């Protein structure tokens, strides 16, 4: 199309692409410190049922 | 020249409407070739600017009156790099360009506000109630041209709260800008509601101070001055 519906688009992909980007890291330092979160967390909610098991 | 007699002459305060002067142009243009002339890029005639600018340059405010002009620019395809609305914004003095998308918004004034401009308006000229409301307002209604952008991904009713109030306040400004029409029965059956300035300036001066952040949205839409859109909220509910 003519230049502007590329850009028109263009732009907002390129906008797109920032923003799940963006969205992508964002979402990653989240996930990222969710991910921390899990150590004792594991454990404690491996735990949390750990006995409707044995017994 | 019938102009010129008025305002030199009759002193008058000229109204000029010309619809278009881009006919005018056109019909230079139009000529160019036959005129045996280049015409030019975009098709043009390639004096444009003097034809503009002799023309433009002949109407003016002396101290024998003004011609206050009103010209009717049609813009083809509202391409305005379209070289005639280039040149033309030179001879302007406050612009208007009127958006079509705003059209379609459903809003009249259909206007492009961003775009409807006076490079002349100022804290002190228009005295900063009014100035400082414009760059507020038109700070805000940009940055939320990005947050469409955000929208687009988080939905109707879904986003980042403060931003979303102020979506919402762009939604009611946006409503309060359109304005009813005694002509048209036509396009708004409404009858005109005229806003006499301050109430104008106050108007949005208080939707940014969010007066109505509480108050409905289109509840906005339509009006003439501000209480009655406070007034119209009720009238629904």
């Amino acid at each position: 199309a003519t230049l502007k519906d590329i850009t028109r688009r263009l732009k907002s992909i390129k906008n797109i692409q920032k923003i799940t980007k963006s969205m992508k890291m964002v979402a990653a330092a989240k996930y990222a410190r969710a991910e921390r979160e899990l150590k004792p967390a594991r454990v404690y909610g491996v735990g949390s049922l750990a006995l409707y098991e044995k017994a | 020249t019938v102009a010129e007699y008025f305002r030199d002459q009759e002193g008058q305060d000229v109204l000029l409407f010309i619809d278009n002067i881009f006919r005018f142009t056109q019909a230079g243009s139009e000529v160019s070739a036959l005129l045996g002339r280049i015409p030019s890029a975009v098709g043009y005639q390639p004096t444009l600017a003097t034809d503009m600018g002799t023309m433009q340059e002949r109407i003016t405010t002396t101290k024998k009156g003004s011609i206050t002009s009103v010209q009717a620019i049609y813009v083809p395809a509202d391409d305005l790099t379209d070289p005639a609305p280039a040149t033309t914004f030179a001879h302007l003095d406050a612009t208007t360009v009127l958006s079509r998308a705003i059209a379609e918004l459903g809003i009249y004034p259909a206007v492009d506000p961003l775009d409807s401009t006076s490079r002349i308006m100022d804290p002190n000229i228009v005295g900063s109630e009014h100035y400082d409301v414009a760059r507020g307002v038109q700070k805000i209604l940009q940055d939320y041209k990005s947050l469409q952008d955000i929208i687009a991904i988080l939905g109707m009713d879904e986003l980042s709260e403060e931003d979303k109030l102020t979506v919402s306040r762009a939604r009611k400004i946006q409503r309060f800008l359109s304005q009813p029409f005694q002509v048209a029965e036509v396009f708004t059956g409404h009858l005109g509601k005229l806003v006499p300035l301050k109430e104008t300036i106050k108007g949005f001066q208080q939707i940014l101070a969010g007066e109505y952040d509480h108050l409905p949205e289109q509840a906005f839409y339509m009006v003439g001055p501000i209480e009655e859109a406070v007034a119209k909220a009720d009238k629904l509910a």
